[PDB]
């Protein structure tokens, strides 16, 4: 079995530098030559450069080249990436890849999970809960939906569960979003008229960066 | 450089069907197209290389045909475990160019958003901020867009928007929007109203709330 | 010399429009032609190199075009780091020489000046000069006129003007207007008033004051 | 890891003439050339000349020439620029920046901080710091607008500040203009009509050139 694994530094300043390993496993390392994608929170596949260990050396994508370096090393069967003057649009996954020929020419046939790399300059800051409740007294009469909001939070991920998880149908977390360098997400969920208020509703986030643990309750009235 | 279309970037299939994704090369690309998969974890495994008609590793229910500057993969049986991310990539010159990716979803039948609008909550109030929120569940297709509204107008400025995945059980989609202000604007006026535009009517569809009204 | 002129000499944007800045060279450049950025602050930095298509290693938000002699720099996505001076220059034939230049501004809702008016301090009169100081803040657009009287008269000398860059928080500028006489004229004249009138008004908002008042 | 530091600011009196230095680090000093652009309040960009490190070097733009003369110092990686026969003209900006070449084209890659000169034959003097308070609510009403007035210093810069920070809301600092071969500047702030002059409000200038520091607290009447 073959196996490109990788990681390196992932959380860094805008205009510094990372250096990402991927590392192969199954066969010769100087047999091979390994590729590396690019792609961006917004879907598509960014081919970089391509380097061989072996008839050493490289070739970069017009674009990555001059802010990117493929280098390996023979011994330790790893090949290196690194980025500079890391900017925002950089915030992305990475992956390596092998690449065959077979008649006509190359194509990639095993990737690396790939090392996610997030450029920013926030600070660890935990996420501010609140609750979500209808609101002009007017319900939906019928079932009924309250939410949990999670504001201002660095970095990622969050836990949102709803009554410990005793509650799991009718919910829906939605990806987080970038505020303003910190992200911002919410959760709703959905219950008969008949539980809330009556019964208890509590929405469990955690964000484990700040070791925050909260369970906002979802009272009615504002 | 060598563009790689792929017409359909969301295609719509029942469990079962066999499905088609095609791909288009801005030139001949003598048979060295490689179709790579991408499951919603993120992974990319390799399924058929060399210009279709040609198995790696994987089910052999996967396969292509094609040539000259046309090609498509196929599923001949669509399985729950198919709905991904296909990439086709042209191995014919630099540098490697992928296309533009078709992600696929499921049958579901016309939905209709249920909206709901959300005022700031004593809370936040308290620590002098104020965030409107409004949630529009489960509908279908996944095409929408959200309008607010602040005392009868406008509004783009401060407005944050996330929409999910098709829903794992059932086939539909969500959208949250958070219009955010100051708490001094905010009480500036009574009046919010999320509007949502859906092809499942020509009314939008409207919920708001009268900040005294709570 | 090859004279080189930018289409304006400031323009106004929205953060998250497409902005474009257009660059005129007096004869055909080949596609020698670079951009550069100076930020608020002074530091300038190598955008785009080559005809507005090469890059250092900035954001792939910019890019530019042209040839011959008109050139063009995009900013896609406006960010509010982006607020700035941009510049083109060729490097075709000596002496290089740059364009005029083009300031980047946030547009927002027109805004009428706050004005405050003050008496020379009595510390300033033992020196035995008096200023009189006229502040009309958070104002816009930009583009103001303020006028001095005493006694209802004319005050072309002894004016002295300063600007503030646009606000970050607001999207508004300030300006600052001071009449500087000696204690001797000062003492002369009753009424001392500032007038500013802004293309958000037919009527200036006037302010002023009596000495024998005070 | 490629940098250029110009050398700190030249006050100096019209007549004389000032030698700045630009000095090289990250790289190979003499395989590119340095150039000198010019910048006067007046924004405009202007390019003074050329000049090669590793060779006799020199290439100005007829105008800057005559009186402008641009040298280097291998063993020492600084390249410097010597203006003559000084005026309020000559008072600008100076940068410089390294050329690089590309396909038939030459564009300066990096800039340094660029230096500041000033053409003037005032001596040092601290500033006055004048109270501006508000003599009439009829301006706008139900809001306060307190003032500093800074007046006859030199040299630049000057730092204003409210109630030594602890107010940083709604408050306007002017660039300094140039009156009688001094500069003057002013400061505006805000505050609801409470907090003065129930509360007190003071502007702190500091003018580090003169070893001075001022605290005037603003009072009403005159």
């Amino acid at each position: 079995e073959v196996q490109l694994q990788q990681s390196g530094a992932e959380l860094v300043r805008a205009g510094s530098s990372v250096k990402m390993s991927c590392k192969a496993s199954g066969y010769t390392f100087t047999s091979y030559g390994i590729n590396w994608v690019k792609q961006r929170p917004g879907q598509g596949l960014e081919w970089i450069g391509y380097i061989n260990p072996g008839n050493g050396y490289t070739k970069y994508n017009e674009k990555f080249k001059g802010k990117t370096t493929l280098t390996v090393d023979k011994s330790s069967s790893t090949a290196y990436m690194q980025l500079r003057s890391l900017t925002s649009e950089d915030s992305a996954v990475y992956f390596c890849a092998r690449s065959v020929y077979y008649g006509g020419s190359y194509y990639f046939d095993y990737w690396g999970q790939g090392t996610t790399l997030t450029v920013s300059s926030a600070k660890t800051t935990p996420p501010s809960v609140y609750p979500l409740a209808p609101g002009s007294a007017a319900q939906t009469n019928s079932m009924v939906t309250l939410g949990c909001l999670v504001k201002g939070y660095f970095p990622e991920p969050v836990t949102v569960t709803w009554n410990s998880g005793s509650l799991s149908s009718g919910v829906h977390t939605f990806p987080a979003v970038l505020q303003s360098d910190l992200y911002t997400l919410s959760s709703s969920v959905t219950v008969p008229s008949s539980p809330r208020p009556s019964e208890t509703v509590t929405c469990n986030v955690a964000h484990p960066a700040s070791s925050t643990k909260v369970d906002k309750k979802i009272v009615p009235r504002d | 450089d060598i563009q790689m279309t792929q017409t359909t970037s969301s295609l719509s299939a029942s469990l079962g069907d066999r499905v088609t994704i095609s791909c288009r090369a801005s030139q001949d690309i003598s048979n060295y197209l490689n179709w790579y998969q991408q499951k919603p974890d993120g992974t990319v495994k390799l399924l058929i290389y060399y210009t279709s008609r040609l198995h790696s590793g994987v089910p052999s229910r996967f396969s292509g045909s094609g040539s000259g500057t046309d090609y498509s993969l196929t599923i001949s049986n669509l399985e729950q475990e198919d709905i991904a991310t296909y990439f086709c990539q042209q191995g014919n010159t630099l540098p490697r160019t992928f296309g533009g990716g078709t992600k696929l979803e499921i049958k579901r039948a016309d939905a209709a958003p249920t909206v709901s609008i959300f005022p700031p909550s004593s809370e936040q109030l308290t620590s002098g901020g104020a965030s409107v929120v409004c949630f529009l569940n489960n509908f279908y297709p996944k095409d929408i867009n959200v309008k607010w509204k602040i005392d009868g107008s406008e509004r783009q400025n401060g407005v944050l928007n996330s929409w999910t995945d098709q829903d794992s059980k059932d086939s539909t989609y969500s959208m949250s929007s958070t219009l955010t202000l100051t708490k001094d604007e905010y009480e500036r006026h009574n009046s919010y109203t999320c509007e949502a535009t859906h092809k499942t009517s020509t009314s939008p569809i409207v919920k708001s709330f009268n900040r005294n009204e709570c």
